């Protein structure tokens, strides 16, 4: 009953400071405890720090030079703020929500445990690599039917092509629809240019002339397109 | 000297040590290294990443106890000769001194088992009486104490670190019993009293020594206060590595005017120790492989006096 | 560092391995990863687990020590696909801030899915745009080993000739595609154009041509 | 053990020795072993 989302406006210089936050709508902050994780392609996972409400902080051995966190109780969620951030820094991020249980190996005034901190539910997360590259939108083209296989089945789908990261909504109708749904992830380029292509699959009874349009956004380029498509 | 610093830990409770270092072979040009691990109080510092040297290295030789005897008491029988005889007096509320009414004919003493320990007595005989105690002359403070029970109460002193050894040889015919790697956790020496029948046993402790302080006196308890590391603290043996352990919760009470709870006691062990109050050739004390438990069976307890200060006030 | 890998059989249940093995009493914590989206999680004792999870996996319990944890992954299916991490908390070492190596797993004994593929010509205004390309698509197709060749009828490409490696889907198969950098000119010059793969050791790929 | 070449003694292995006096024979002679009076 508790949920996710985080929020990263792009992609920010080298030798610069990151900004990220991830809101919960569950319940009370102040009570527990949300760290941070770290996929990268072609490389593992990997824990930093953490903090508490009553502020007692940590960071990660090969990361503490200058990870600071701290975090609202206005606004129920946490704010994550680095400086100077290499190209290798480039990935995902997930808050993650620890969940701390005691262990004792026998009877605590003798001294007697290491805590563990495991770690209950996180976000979908968002992506954030790091180059020096600018903000543009995508290339909208459509690509009509074929005229597939025997009535019923056919296909059709939207190019985008030329856009800055892959991460970018692209629904249906606004949702309408997700039957036959298959969004393929994008092809980068020399160029350096990820594009894209998401395709349902319609039957030829179906055909024709029934609104179809699709809706694709993209937010460091603050773009709303969307495109009709026809045979 | 063998160099070492502190053991595998987070820093939480001198715990214990782990130096690697020379060592002769069989072979004499012949040298190698090997590792151990040492306690806080076997060694002692001088000087550089760092290193010590053994404490009693600073004053006398050792020689290591033969794991093949152990020091496990058991009764011994003393015995008067023919041309003479021992004989046993056999009245409950005797005290220390005096003729005794009821006395019967022994030539060999009841089992004694010889209990190395300091400031208190334990699985030795009991009395069938309320526990009444005397001194040389209790009018003075430096002649001591020496209380014991009617009922006894149970004792388990437990180090839960199953320690491993090493066999190495030094040379021809000599192989030192090097401690080896800890698997498991890490615990310290303790022992375990239930309060409930310690201060209830101390009750009747408490009472009789009032007839001869007046029926109406205060008196006190804390820890002891004076001496050396080894007889300030419960000096003893058990299993073949010997205890030291403060006993602070226990001396912890004033009685005027007349779940478990079980005390815990933090002990330390040591390894190399110049036993009876004699100085010369050292013992070193093998360790103990795998987990330890000592039960035990209070009898008794020593205790001196501090002297000057005000006359029956406290 | 990496990946290290294990193969069970479909149906049938096996062992998987940890590194970095406990020297005191433990408590380690699982993860269970796919990549790109959230690592669940399996456990958080060694003996029990949050909710909402099938109630198979176990690691093992602390009952004395010479136990090294262990799991066993009963009714294997496609949906065990992942890699996984193997987080020690122990008795002395001090705070453990990586995590288990990652390890590979894949299940073996399910028999293999065609591809099927789509094929749709440049735009209607791309053609203005003075560029012109259009890319294969296949779906659902096991295992992810394909290779895709172009075609100008009786000559290859070898030009613009950059795609997907397989990444998959909530199908449990995997996806691709292949796109085709060209200009509007060669497009008419040409009678037709293919993109045809290579998965398995069978073909089925057709083709496209202008307007 | 291991060079042009070189040993070590058999002994050094488990044990010391003590070289016997040569001044002391080990030439064996007659013993009478002797039971005592009460007996
Ligand atoms: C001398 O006098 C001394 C003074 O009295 C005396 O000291 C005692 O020493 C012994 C050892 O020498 C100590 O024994 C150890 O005790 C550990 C702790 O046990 C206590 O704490 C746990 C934890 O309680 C939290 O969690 C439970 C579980 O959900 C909750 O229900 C609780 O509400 C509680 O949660 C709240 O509190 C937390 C703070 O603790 C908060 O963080 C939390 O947010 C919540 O607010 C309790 O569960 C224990 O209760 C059980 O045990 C007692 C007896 O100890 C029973 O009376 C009782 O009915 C319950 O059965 C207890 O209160 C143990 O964890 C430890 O045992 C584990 O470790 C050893 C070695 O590491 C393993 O070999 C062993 O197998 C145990 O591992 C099990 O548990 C771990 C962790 O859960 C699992 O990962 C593992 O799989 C394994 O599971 C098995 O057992 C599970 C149950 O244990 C079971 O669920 C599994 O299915 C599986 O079967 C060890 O025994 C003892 O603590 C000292 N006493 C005191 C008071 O501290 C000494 O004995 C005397 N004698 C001497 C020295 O000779
Ligand atoms: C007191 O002070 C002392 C100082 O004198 C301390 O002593 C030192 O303690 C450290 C502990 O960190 C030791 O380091 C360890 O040395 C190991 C020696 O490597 C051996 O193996 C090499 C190759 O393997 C051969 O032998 C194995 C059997 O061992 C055999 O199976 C295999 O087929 C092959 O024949 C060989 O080349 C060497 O010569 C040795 O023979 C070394 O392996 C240890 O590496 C560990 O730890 C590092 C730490 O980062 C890891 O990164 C490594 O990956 C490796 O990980 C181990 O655990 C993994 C699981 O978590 C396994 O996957 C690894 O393979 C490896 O496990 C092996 O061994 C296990 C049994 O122990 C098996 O279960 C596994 O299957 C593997 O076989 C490590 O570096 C010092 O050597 C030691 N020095 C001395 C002089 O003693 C002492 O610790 C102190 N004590 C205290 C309490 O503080
Ligand atoms: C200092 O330390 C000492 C020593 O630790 C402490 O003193 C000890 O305290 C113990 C109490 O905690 C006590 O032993 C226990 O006895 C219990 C029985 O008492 C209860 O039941 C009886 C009736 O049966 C009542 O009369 C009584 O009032 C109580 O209600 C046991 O339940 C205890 O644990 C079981 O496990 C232990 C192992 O630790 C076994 O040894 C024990 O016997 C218990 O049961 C198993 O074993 C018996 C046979 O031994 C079986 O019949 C039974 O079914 C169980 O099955 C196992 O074994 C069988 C094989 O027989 C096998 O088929 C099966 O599969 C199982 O494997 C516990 O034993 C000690 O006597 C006592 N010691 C002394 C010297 O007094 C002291 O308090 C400490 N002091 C301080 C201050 O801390
Ligand atoms: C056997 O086992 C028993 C069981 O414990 C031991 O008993 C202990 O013995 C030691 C002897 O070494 C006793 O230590 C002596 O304690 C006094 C008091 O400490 C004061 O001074 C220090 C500065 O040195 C302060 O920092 C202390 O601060 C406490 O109080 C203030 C508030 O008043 C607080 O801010 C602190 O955080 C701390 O409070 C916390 O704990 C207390 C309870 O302890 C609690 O009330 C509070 O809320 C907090 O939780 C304190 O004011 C100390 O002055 C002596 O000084 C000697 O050492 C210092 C260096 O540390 C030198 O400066 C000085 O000149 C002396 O050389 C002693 O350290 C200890 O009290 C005692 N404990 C008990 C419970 O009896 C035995 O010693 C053990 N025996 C062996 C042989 O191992
Ligand atoms: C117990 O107390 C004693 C008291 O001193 C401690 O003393 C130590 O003694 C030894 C030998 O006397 C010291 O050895 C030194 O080694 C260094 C560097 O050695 C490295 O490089 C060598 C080549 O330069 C190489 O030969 C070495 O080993 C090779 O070969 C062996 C097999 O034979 C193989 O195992 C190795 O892997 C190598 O293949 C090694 O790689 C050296 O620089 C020292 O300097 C001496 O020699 C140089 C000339 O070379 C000279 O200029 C110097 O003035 C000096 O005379 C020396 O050879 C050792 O360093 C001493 N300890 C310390 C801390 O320095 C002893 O260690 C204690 N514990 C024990 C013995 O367990
Ligand atoms: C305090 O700390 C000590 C540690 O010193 C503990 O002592 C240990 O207790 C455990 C009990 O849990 C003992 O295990 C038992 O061993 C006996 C006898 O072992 C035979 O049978 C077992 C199978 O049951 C088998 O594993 C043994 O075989 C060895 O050699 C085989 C090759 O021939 C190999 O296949 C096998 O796996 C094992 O070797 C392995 O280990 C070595 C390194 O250790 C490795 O190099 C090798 O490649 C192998 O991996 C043997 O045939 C069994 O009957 C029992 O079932 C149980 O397994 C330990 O033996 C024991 N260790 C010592 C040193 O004493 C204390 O219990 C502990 N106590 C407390 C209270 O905590
Ligand atoms: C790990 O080993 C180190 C030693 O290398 C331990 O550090 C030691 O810490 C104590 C204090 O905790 C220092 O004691 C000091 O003694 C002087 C008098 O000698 C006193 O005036 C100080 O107030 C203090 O008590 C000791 O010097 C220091 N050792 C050093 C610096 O070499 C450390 O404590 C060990 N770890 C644990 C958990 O004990
Ligand atoms: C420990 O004390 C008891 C008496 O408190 C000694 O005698 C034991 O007494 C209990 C009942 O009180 C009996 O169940 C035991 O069988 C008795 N044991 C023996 C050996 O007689 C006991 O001897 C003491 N333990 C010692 C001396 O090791
Ligand atoms: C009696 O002695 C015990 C120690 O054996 C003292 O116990 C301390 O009590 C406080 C609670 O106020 C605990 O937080 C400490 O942990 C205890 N200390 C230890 C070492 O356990 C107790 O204060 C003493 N009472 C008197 C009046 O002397
Ligand atoms: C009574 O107490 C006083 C001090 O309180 C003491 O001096 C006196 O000896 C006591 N009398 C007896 C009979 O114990």
């Amino acid at each position: 009953q508790v949920q996710l989302q985080e929020s990263g406006p792009g992609l920010v210089k080298p030798s610069e400071t990151l900004s990220l936050t991830c809101t919960v709508s569950g319940g009370s902050i102040s009570n527990y405890y949300w760290s941070w994780i770290r996929q990268s392609p072609g490389k593992g996972l990997e824990w930093i720090g953490y903090i508490s409400d009553s502020e007692s902080t940590n960071y990660n051995p090969s990361l503490k030079s200058r990870v600071i966190i701290s975090v609202d109780t206005s606004k129920n969620q946490l704010s994550l703020k680095l400086n100077s951030v290499t190209a290798a820094d480039s990935a995902i991020y997930y808050c993650a929500r620890a969940q701390q249980g005691k262990r004792i190996y026998g009877m605590v005034s003798f001294g007697e445990f290491f805590y563990y901190y495991y770690m209950d539910v996180w976000g979908k997360g968002t992506t954030v690599t790091v180059s020096s590259a600018s903000t543009k939108g995508p290339s909208v083209f459509p690509l009509a039917p074929s005229s597939s296989t025997s009535g019923g089945t056919a296909a059709l789908g939207c190019l985008v092509k030329d856009y800055f990261p892959e991460p970018v909504t692209v629904s249906w109708n606004s949702g309408a629809l997700t039957s036959g749904v298959h969004t393929f992830p994008a092809v980068l380029q020399s160029s350096g240019l990820y594009s894209l292509s998401s395709v349902v699959t319609v039957p030829s009874s179906s055909l024709g002339t029934q609104t179809y349009i699709c809706n694709v956004n993209h937010k460091p380029s603050n773009t709303k397109v969307d495109k009709k498509v026809e045979p | 000297t063998l160099q070492c610093t502190n053991v595998t830990n987070n820093i939480t409770d001198g715990e214990l040590k782990n130096c690697s270092f020379n060592m002769t072979t069989e072979l004499r040009d012949k040298k190698q290294k090997v590792y151990s691990l040492f306690y806080r109080l076997d060694v002692v510092q001088i000087n550089s990443n760092k290193e010590y040297r053994l404490i009693n290295c600073n004053t006398a030789a050792i020689t290591q106890a033969c794991p093949k005897v152990s020091f496990e008491p058991i009764p011994i029988h003393y015995c008067a000769p023919a041309g003479f005889a021992i004989l046993k007096c056999k009245d409950k509320k005797f005290n220390g001194t005096g003729p005794c009414p009821s006395v019967s004919t022994v030539q060999c003493t009841h089992g004694i088992k010889p209990v190395v320990s300091t400031q208190l007595l334990l699985n030795g005989s009991l009395a069938e009486e309320e526990v009444m105690i005397r001194s040389e002359n209790i009018a003075n403070n430096a002649k001591n104490i020496l209380v014991q029970f009617n009922t006894p109460v149970q004792i388990n002193c437990t180090r839960p670190n199953n320690n491993t050894r090493k066999s190495i040889r030094i040379g021809p015919g000599q192989a030192f019993y090097a401690t080896g790697d800890i698997i498991g956790d890490i615990r310290q020496a303790h022992c375990n009293v239930s309060k409930a029948t310690w201060n209830e046993t101390l009750g009747k402790v408490v009472k009789q020594l009032r007839k001869h302080f007046g029926n109406n006196t205060i008196i006190r308890f804390a820890n002891s206060a004076g001496g050396d590391l080894e007889v300030t603290t419960h000096s003893f043996n058990c299993g073949g590595e010997f205890f030291y352990c403060n006993t602070s919760g226990l001396f912890n009470s004033t009685w005027i005017s007349n779940s478990n709870d079980s005390i815990t006691l933090p002990c330390r062990i040591k390894q190399i120790i110049n036993m009876w109050q004699r100085i010369g050739q050292a013992m070193y004390a093998p360790p103990i492989q795998g987990v330890i438990r000592c039960v035990s069976n209070i009898t008794g307890l020593i205790l001196t006096r501090d002297g000057g200060s005000t006359n029956s006030a406290t | 560092s990496y990946v290290r890998p294990l193969s069970v059989a479909l149906g049938e249940t096996a062992s998987i391995s940890c590194g970095r093995q406990a020297l005191g009493s433990r408590a380690v914590q699982w993860y269970q990863h796919r990549p790109g989206q959230a690592p669940i999680l399996l456990i958080y004792n060694n003996q029990d687990r949050p909710s909402g999870i099938p109630e198979r996996f176990s690691g093992t319990p602390d009952i004395n020590f010479g136990t090294r944890a262990t799991l066993t992954i009963s009714g294997v299916e496609a949906g065990d696909e992942a890699d996984y991490y193997c987080h020690m908390w122990d008795s002395r070492s001090g705070f453990s801030w990586s995590f288990g190596g990652a390890t590979r797993l894949t299940v073996l004994g399910q028999p293999k899915a065609a591809p099927s593929v789509t094929l749709f010509p440049p735009s209607s205004e791309e053609l203005q745009a003075n560029k012109a390309t259009l890319v294969c698509l296949i779906s659902d197709f096991y295992p992810g080993a394909v290779t895709v060749a172009w075609k100008a009828d009786s000559s290859p490409v070898k030009a613009g000739v950059e795609t997907t490696t397989p990444s998959k889907q909530s199908n449990n198969k995997y996806a691709a595609s292949s796109y085709l950098s060209l200009t509007p000119e060669q497009w008419k010059s040409h009678k037709s154009y293919s993109c045809q793969v290579t998965h398995e050791g069978s073909t089925v790929e057709k083709t496209v041509a202008p307007t």
